[PDB]
């Protein structure tokens, strides 16, 4: 624990000390040995300790920083794609702005203290407020919505925390405390609402991806977005679960609108990144509701599930990132013939496509699979649901797979030896979590 | 709980009951009851009588509303050339038609929220919607059309803010005090108080 | 108070000094006199912030004891 | 300030003193309960500064004369 | 050559519209005098209004910002005549 | 006779300095670096308390800032008005402090005017000056009723009450800033939207000025956020966002919560320092971001000791208010942040004079951890 | 690496801080005027 916190701390202090031209090999080399920290965490967490695998206090309330089974899973995807990240991003004001993005971050997973996680996660406000609004590819638009999204959010998120502060003395996870409070419960639920995209406060995810950088769009969906879990599972579980299971109707009725709705919008895309954008919505909703179950299936299948989730979508936007390099577009209706063009990439493309369609060899069948049996032990009507409505995700995904095909091109866009190395540990890791290493 | 086996949160007995312990050994409180006025004010039994005692406040409005824009139109008028038309005759028609159709519009609120309530006997958010819709309703008689649709959700919504953040919230966070030990947790030794905090004293402005 | 205050006033002082020739324009290493005065001054500044916090804590538990909050010897003990 | 434009004090700070000393004997944990405690030497206090009391009782002499006049 | 949005309207006719802002601007003093005044005289009398029902006084606050007009509406459309 | 040498002193210090500059005055030394340390170790004499340290300490930051004997010895005026405003016990004091605290504004503002600028700038201090004669007129006459009709002169009531709404410039009282310090000197606007605020707090606090109403920090806090987006001009939006904020402290400040506003008005003194003496982009980015309020800078301490003490009274509508408004203001601020960054090429003046400027930055970053025991 | 005593220790600290926030946030008025409130505290008034 306390080495992956140094690692952190340190990667955003080596660039203050580098050359300016070794600052993307030293940003390498600092992902990677941050990596490794997580996995060296990793090993010092111990299944015996069953509540808590280890808990770091620095001398307040503030520094204390744990890892769950939850924070444990998210921390070790977040630093298992960063480098990925790291080598698809040039410059040293995009380099230091995307590593101080992974440092707020990755502190929030591991912070036990709601102050805290909320101090740490917002300080990226600015940061992607000037990332997706850069000079030429970027537009303000988006990032006027994600920063006001974010902002209102938050803002509820910490009237709550202030409120649990001055009537328990404490907001520390470790502390158990139970309330009843509507407002409050409401306050830190707006944030889940928001963050994870939820209709009908989804709008800031479409357009923050498609106008952010392809390393901003995988961090975003790939660690960002569950962010929600972390805080659903650390701060709103524990203490608001009357409220959850008082609201339970209300919570089915916005997760299934978010869903069918967001599989509806999806079918109106022409635009790559927005399709991978609109089923990342859509696939959010099944994470929030299995969790709010609140039973054992629910909680580990949504985990299971944001992994899942967090090692395809990477995949497709780093894959959309690197034909839009070849082919500076990205309409589905100028993009044909990629099967003959392309057929590495194309290769690469169906796959991750058929492990967004929940394929059996892929992860996000094991992981549905969870999500729908804790569904079903809750209600058989909640699981059917679920179930018949993913068939609308089949007929984009199959329009889209079937536009880029086949026709005439007179294009070689196949991807060089850099693309096969920055998607090869996302296709092994998926082969790997596949077959059952979940 | 922060575990993937059993869930989170807690239960507690519904049987077992704690016995109420006070927050401390002597209450001073320097938060005022309230006023005789402020009774007779809320008070809806008579509907003509609740109408007249709260559009004092709707007349005023309209009178600030009708009196900014009378001087809006006061300021441009130039005086050093003499002007032809009666100037007050050309700004009453603004801040009388002002205070009217507010007053009108208030009276609209209070005369339905106090006849639903009496109708249907029991202090309910609905009574606050209907007339807020009704009211929202004479706003847009003859508006075009996404304003029949969005004024009555506006004028409906507010009385739903009042009562949620004015009523439902106090009542909801009376007994949590933030000194001593938490509302809930007595067992826990925390330094138990003689007396309560008194930050401020009763105001008298 | 804080175990850890005069680490991070040293660190703290690191940060002024570098940050200071950052928005001049100069590099990191540059002016190296400011770095060694930036970090003793900041670590001085940090201990004595803490005393201060120190002190008016103490002053508080007096205050409150002698209003009639029953604090234990260890609560007594919670403020040094 | 209570000096007395003279010499001495002003024509009513004997009064104000003894409302303040009566609101320093009091043991009440706010000052409006203390105000509460010690309300009639601030109407001492009112009845030098104004005459209210001693104008009504005028007024009342001076209209039932007139009634007795009248009559 | 790029796509770019629609404008509704003429351009001649959209900056004649746009010319009629172009009028004699009194200067702030005079409403803000005004304005301090009526505000302390009227801080001293809201101390002496009844208590209101937080819904009444909701009311109130929606129906004074629908009613409130902006000092550009009444620049734009001020005419010196009956 | 001995209680009266320790006000003696102060008097005593800043004449004789003043004389000493009149006499040593000329070309060789127009900045006049010997008589502002002079100025600040003499208002060391000053420093009692805690409130009053941090007096002295934003008085020396701002007469860092200030060119010449005249302006500094101005400020030295100004800092012995805000002294005596929080030591006043009755109706006299708190004018008499006020208004020569007025008079420091009017002669601070005239003498930090070029020739071209003299249109403008006389026309904002004239306007402030009428503004300032209605607002004290009507003071003094309704506490020579209140002193006809209680016979003494106490300073809880709601004469006073409105006076220093007046003074904080809250709700229908905040217009003589706009007009003001919009055509003034940057640090004039600066030391004047900071330092007169913490006596105003320490005479709320200490002399029990509190009223029921929450009308008034309700309307400052809507109108300034609604202005503060709507409004095209930088000077505005800065100005409008200080309504917002001090509506929000008056609202916690009638509550009892006098060390929360103790330290926001220490750290939105810090917070505006970058902003206003605008020499590089990065530190006025820093800066606007601790004015929002954001998590990494200290500005987001300040904000939360109030955010805190308002869930604490318990008020509703106060706490929906406060979400709103501070949505509409971000988008202000990050209009901010836009112009800077992400507009167009910015090009500013080379002013090399950031005494303190570089040290606030420094304080607002790592200030936060320190003071996270506060919140 | 005993975990019990790893865990326990850090419980107790924020066991600790929250009892200190709370004494902390036991808080009169300390206004020079007040009194009443204040009576017990040891105060010199120089006016
Ligand atoms: C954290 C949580 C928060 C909680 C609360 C926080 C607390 C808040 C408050 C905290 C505030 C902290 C942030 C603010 C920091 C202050 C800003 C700052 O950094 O300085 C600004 C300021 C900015 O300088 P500038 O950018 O150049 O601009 C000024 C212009 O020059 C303008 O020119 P000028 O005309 O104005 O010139 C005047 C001035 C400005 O002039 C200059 O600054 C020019 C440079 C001065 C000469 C160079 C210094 C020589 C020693 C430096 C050692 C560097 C070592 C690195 C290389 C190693 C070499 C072997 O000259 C002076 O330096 C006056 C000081 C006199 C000392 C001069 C040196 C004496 C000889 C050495 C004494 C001992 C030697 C022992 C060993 C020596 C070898 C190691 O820096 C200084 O003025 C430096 C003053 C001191 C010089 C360093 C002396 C250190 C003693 C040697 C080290 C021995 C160990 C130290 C411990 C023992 C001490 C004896
Ligand atoms: C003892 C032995 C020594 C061992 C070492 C131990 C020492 C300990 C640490 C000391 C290391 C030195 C610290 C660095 C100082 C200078 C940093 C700097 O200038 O930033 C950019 C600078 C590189 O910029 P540049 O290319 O050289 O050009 C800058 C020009 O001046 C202007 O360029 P421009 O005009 O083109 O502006 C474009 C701007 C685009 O415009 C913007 O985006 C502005 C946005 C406003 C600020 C950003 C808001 C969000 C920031 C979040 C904080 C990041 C950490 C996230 C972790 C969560 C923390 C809760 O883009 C950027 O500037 C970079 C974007 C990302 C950087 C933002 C982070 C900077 C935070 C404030 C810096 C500290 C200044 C202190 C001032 C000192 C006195 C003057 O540094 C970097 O390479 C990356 C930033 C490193 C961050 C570390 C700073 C610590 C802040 C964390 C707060 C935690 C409390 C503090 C505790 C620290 C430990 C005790
Ligand atoms: C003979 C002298 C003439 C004056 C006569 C009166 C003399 C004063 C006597 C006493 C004065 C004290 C009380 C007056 C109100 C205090 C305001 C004040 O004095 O500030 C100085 C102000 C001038 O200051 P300034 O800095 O030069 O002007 C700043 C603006 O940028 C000005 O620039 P602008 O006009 O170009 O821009 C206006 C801007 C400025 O923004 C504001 O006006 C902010 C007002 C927001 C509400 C204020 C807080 C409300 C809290 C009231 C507390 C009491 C109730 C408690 C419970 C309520 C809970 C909320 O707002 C707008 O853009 C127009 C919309 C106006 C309301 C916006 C909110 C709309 C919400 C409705 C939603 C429905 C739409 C749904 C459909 C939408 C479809 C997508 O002087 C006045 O305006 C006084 C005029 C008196 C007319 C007020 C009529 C009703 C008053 C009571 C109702 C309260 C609502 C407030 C309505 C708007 C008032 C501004
Ligand atoms: C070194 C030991 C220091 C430790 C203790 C300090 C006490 C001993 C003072 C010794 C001097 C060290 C200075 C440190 C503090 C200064 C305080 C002070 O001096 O007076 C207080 C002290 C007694 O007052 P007290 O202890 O406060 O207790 C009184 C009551 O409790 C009423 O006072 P209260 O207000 O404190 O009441 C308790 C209060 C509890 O209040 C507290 O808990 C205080 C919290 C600590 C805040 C510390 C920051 C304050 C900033 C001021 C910086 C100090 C400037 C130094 C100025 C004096 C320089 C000597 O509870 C409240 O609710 C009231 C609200 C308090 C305000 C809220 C606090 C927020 C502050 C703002 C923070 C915002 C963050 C900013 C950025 C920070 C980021 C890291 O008075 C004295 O001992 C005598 C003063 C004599 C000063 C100068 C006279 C000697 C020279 C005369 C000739 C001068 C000309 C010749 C020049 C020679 C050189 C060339
Ligand atoms: C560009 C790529 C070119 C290279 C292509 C590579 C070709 C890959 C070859 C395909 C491999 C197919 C093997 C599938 C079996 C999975 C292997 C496996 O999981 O290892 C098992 C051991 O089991 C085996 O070895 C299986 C024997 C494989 C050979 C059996 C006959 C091969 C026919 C294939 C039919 C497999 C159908 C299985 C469907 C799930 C691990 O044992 P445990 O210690 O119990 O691990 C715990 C279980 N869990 C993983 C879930 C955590
Ligand atoms: C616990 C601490 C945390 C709480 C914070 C509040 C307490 C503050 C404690 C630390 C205060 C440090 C204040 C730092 C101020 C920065 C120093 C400064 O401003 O120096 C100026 C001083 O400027 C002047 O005007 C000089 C005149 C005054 C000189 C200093 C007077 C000293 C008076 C004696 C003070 C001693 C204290 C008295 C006894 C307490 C020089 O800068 P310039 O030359 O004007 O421009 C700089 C240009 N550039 C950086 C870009 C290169
Ligand atoms: C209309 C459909 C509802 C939309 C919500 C969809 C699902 C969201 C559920 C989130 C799960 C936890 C949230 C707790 C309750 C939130 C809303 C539940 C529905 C609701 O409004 O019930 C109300 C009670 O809640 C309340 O009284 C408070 C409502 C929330 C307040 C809104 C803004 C609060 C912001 C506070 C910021 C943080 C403050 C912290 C101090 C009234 O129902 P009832 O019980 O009165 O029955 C009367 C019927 N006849
Ligand atoms: C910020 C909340 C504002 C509401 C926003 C809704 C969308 C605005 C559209 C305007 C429509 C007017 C507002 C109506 C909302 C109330 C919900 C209707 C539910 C309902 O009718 O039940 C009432 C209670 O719910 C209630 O009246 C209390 C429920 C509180 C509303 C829901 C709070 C959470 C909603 C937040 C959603 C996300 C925020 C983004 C806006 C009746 O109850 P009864 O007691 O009268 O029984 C009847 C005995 N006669």
């Amino acid at each position: 624990m306390s080495l992956y916190l140094f690692m952190l701390f340190l990667q955003p202090l080596s660039l203050s000390f580098v050359s300016r031209s070794f600052s993307k090999i030293s940003s390498l080399m600092m992902s990677f040995a941050t990596l490794w920290s997580a996995v060296y965490m990793w090993f010092t967490s111990n299944g015996a300790n069953q509540t808590f695998y280890q808990v770091v206090s620095w001398g307040s309330d503030w520094s204390t920083f744990g890892v769950c089974y939850t924070s444990l899973y998210i921390s070790l995807l977040c630093a298992f794609i960063f480098p990925i990240c790291v080598i698809l991003v040039q410059g040293y004001r995009a380099l230091s702005i995307l590593i101080c993005i992974q440092t707020a971050v990755s502190l929030s997973i591991v912070s036990l203290h709601m102050l805290a996680f909320y101090a740490l996660f917002e300080s990226s406000l600015l940061l992607f407020f000037i990332l997706i609004g850069r000079r030429k590819y970027g537009s303000l638009s988006a990032a006027y919505n994600i920063s006001i999204y974010t902002f209102i959010s938050a803002l509820g998120f910490l009237i709550s925390a202030f409120w649990l502060n001055w009537s328990f003395g404490s907001v520390c996870a470790l502390l158990p405390n139970e309330e009843a409070n509507s407002f409050v419960a409401f306050g830190i639920f707006i944030l889940l609402w928001v963050k994870a995209p939820l209709v009908p406060f989804h709008l800031w995810l479409p357009e923050a991806h498609v106008y952010a950088p392809t390393a901003g769009s995988v961090l975003l969906a790939g660690v960002l977005l569950k962010i929600s879990i972390v805080g659903l599972h650390v701060f709103f579980l524990p203490i608001c679960a009357s409220s959850i299971v008082k609201a339970f109707p209300l919570i089915l009725s916005i997760c299934l609108g978010s869903f069918i709705f967001s599989s509806f919008s999806t079918l109106k895309q022409i635009d790559l990144k927005k399709i991978v954008a609109y089923s990342s919505i859509s696939h959010m909703a099944i994470v929030f509701l299995s969790s709010a179950t609140n039973s054992g299936l629910g909680i580990q299948g949504a985990v299971l599930y944001c992994i899942a989730h967090g090692l395809i979508s990477p995949g497709l936007f780093l894959l959309v990132g690197i034909l839009y390099k070849n082919t500076n577009t990205k309409l589905v209706f100028y993009l044909r013939g990629l099967s003959q063009q392309a057929p590495v990439w194309w290769s690469v493309w169906v796959f991750f496509m058929l492990g967004n369609l929940a394929f059996p060899l892929f992860p996000n069948f094991i992981a549905e699979v969870v999500c729908l049996s804790a569904l079903f032990k809750n209600h058989e009507l909640y699981a059917y649901a679920f179930i018949f409505f993913s068939f609308v995700g089949t007929v984009y995904s199959s329009t889209v797979l079937g536009r880029l095909k086949g026709g005439v091109s007179s294009q070689c866009v196949d991807a060089s030896r850099l693309d096969v190395i920055s998607w090869n540990p996302l296709v092994l890791a998926t082969v790997v979590t596949g077959i059952g290493y979940m | 709980t922060f575990n993937y086996v059993i869930p989170y949160g807690g239960s507690s007995s519904y049987t077992i009951n704690n016995e109420p312990v006070k927050a401390e050994e002597v209450t001073v409180d320097f938060s005022k009851e309230p006023s005789a006025s402020s009774l007779k004010l809320a008070d809806k039994s008579d509907w003509i009588a609740y109408t007249f005692n709260n559009v004092p406040l709707m007349a005023t409005v309209g009178l600030l509303a009708g009196a900014h824009e009378a001087f809006l139109h006061y300021e441009r008028t130039p005086i050093y050339g003499k002007r032809t038309y009666n100037i007050i005759k050309k700004l009453a028609p603004i801040v009388i038609n002002k205070t009217a159709y507010a007053t009108l519009l208030g009276a609209i609120f209070c005369a339905t929220d106090a006849l639903y309530e009496n109708y249907s006997g029991k202090k309910s958010y609905t009574s606050g919607m209907v007339a807020g819709a009704a009211t929202g309703a004479v706003f847009a008689i003859g508006r075009p059309l996404p304003q029949p649709l969005v004024w009555p959700l506006v004028f409906a919504a507010a009385p739903v803010i009042a009562d949620l953040f004015g009523e439902v919230y106090p009542e909801s966070m009376k007994s949590a005090r933030g000194y001593g030990t938490p509302y809930g947790f007595e067992n826990l030794d925390d330094a138990v108080p003689t007396r309560n905090p008194i930050r401020r004293n009763p105001h008298h402005y | 108070g804080w175990e850890y205050a005069g680490t991070y006033g040293a660190l703290c002082g690191m940060v002024y000094a570098i940050g200071s020739n950052v928005i001049s324009g100069r590099a990191w290493f540059r002016r190296p006199w400011v770095h060694v005065t930036s970090v003793t001054l900041s670590y001085l500044g940090s201990k004595l912030l803490d005393e201060v916090q120190d002190t008016y804590y103490l002053e508080h538990l007096k205050r409150v004891e002698r209003k009639g909050l029953q604090v234990t010897e260890e609560h007594k003990k919670l403020f040094s | 300030s209570g000096f007395g434009l003279q010499s001495g004090t002003a024509r009513c700070y004997d009064w104000y003193m003894d409302y303040l000393k009566c609101m320093d004997e009091s043991k009440a944990p706010m000052i409006t309960l203390r105000k509460q405690e010690c309300s009639e030497w601030l109407e001492d206090y009112n009845e030098c500064l104004h005459r209210d009391k001693l104008k009504l009782r005028k007024l009342l002499i001076e209209r039932e004369k007139n009634k007795q006049e009248a009559a | 050559d790029e796509p770019k949005h629609q404008i509704p309207g003429n351009a001649l006719d959209n900056w004649a519209f746009l010319r009629t802002y172009a009028k004699p601007l009194p200067d702030m003093i005079h409403y803000y005098y005004y304005v301090y005044l009526f505000g302390f005289f009227f801080v001293y009398k809201v101390a002496d209004f009844p208590e209101y029902s937080p819904r009444v006084l909701v009311m109130a606050a929606l129906i004074g910002s629908l009613f409130y007009v902006r000092r550009d509406w009444v620049h734009r459309e001020f005419k010196d005549s009956p | 006779m001995w209680e009266n040498l320790w006000y003696l002193d102060i008097l005593i210090n800043v004449l004789i300095i003043t004389i000493f500059g009149l006499i040593s005055c000329s070309s060789s030394a127009t900045k006049s670096y010997d008589l502002k340390g002079c100025f600040i170790i003499s208002m060391v004499g000053g420093v009692y308390d805690i409130p009053s340290a941090i007096l002295w300490c934003l008085a020396s930051l701002s007469i860092l800032n200030f060119n010449g004997f005249f302006a500094s010895l101005f400020l030295v005026f100004t800092w012995i008005s805000n002294l005596f405003a929080m030591q006043s016990l009755n109706f006299l004091g708190i004018y008499l402090a006020f208004e020569m605290q007025s008079l420091c504004l009017l002669v601070l503002g005239k003498i930090t005017a070029n020739e071209n600028q003299r249109w403008f700038a006389y026309r904002g201090l004239l306007k402030y000056l009428v503004l300032s004669l209605i607002a004290g007129s009507i003071f003094i006459f309704h506490a020579s009723s209140s002193y006809l009709q209680s016979g003494v002169m106490i300073s809880d009531s709601l004469v006073t009450y409105v006076f220093l709404l007046f003074k904080l410039g809250v709700a229908p009282f905040h217009m003589y800033t706009l007009e003001l310090f919009s055509v003034v000197s940057r640090h004039v606007a600066f030391v004047f939207s900071t330092l007169p605020k913490l006596s105003v707090l320490y005479l709320i606090s200490n002399s029990n000025i509190g009223s029921e109403c929450v009308w008034w920090g309700l309307i400052s806090l809507w109108l300034g956020s609604i202005s503060q987006y709507q409004s095209v001009f930088v000077r505005s939006i800065l100005l409008y966002s200080s309504v917002a904020e001090i509506g929000l402290v008056l609202l916690v400040l009638q509550e009892g919560f006098s060390w929360e506003a103790f330290s926001w008005v220490s750290i939105y003194f810090l917070s505006l320092s970058g902003v206003w003496h605008a020499n590089s982009k990065f530190v006025s980015a820093i800066s606007v971001a601790s004015i929002a309020g954001l998590p990494p800078f200290l500005g987001f301490i300040g904000k939360a000791q109030i955010l805190k003490s308002l869930v604490s009274i318990n008020l509703g509508i106060l706490i929906f208010s406060s979400i709103l408004a501070a949505t509409i203001s971000f988008i202000g601020y990050l209009r901010l942040i836009r112009l800077m960054y992400l507009v167009s090429p910015v090009k500013w003046k080379n002013n090399k004079d950031s005494s303190f400027i570089n040290w606030s930055t420094w304080m607002l970053t790592v200030g936060t951890l320190p003071m996270v025991y506060s919140v | 690496v005993d975990s019990q005593a790893e865990w326990y220790a850090e419980y107790d600290k924020l066991e600790k801080a929250r009892q200190k926030r709370r004494i902390w946030k036991w808080r009169d008025s300390d206004s020079r005027d007040e009194y009443a409130i204040n009576a017990e505290e040891p105060v010199i008034y120089i006016r």
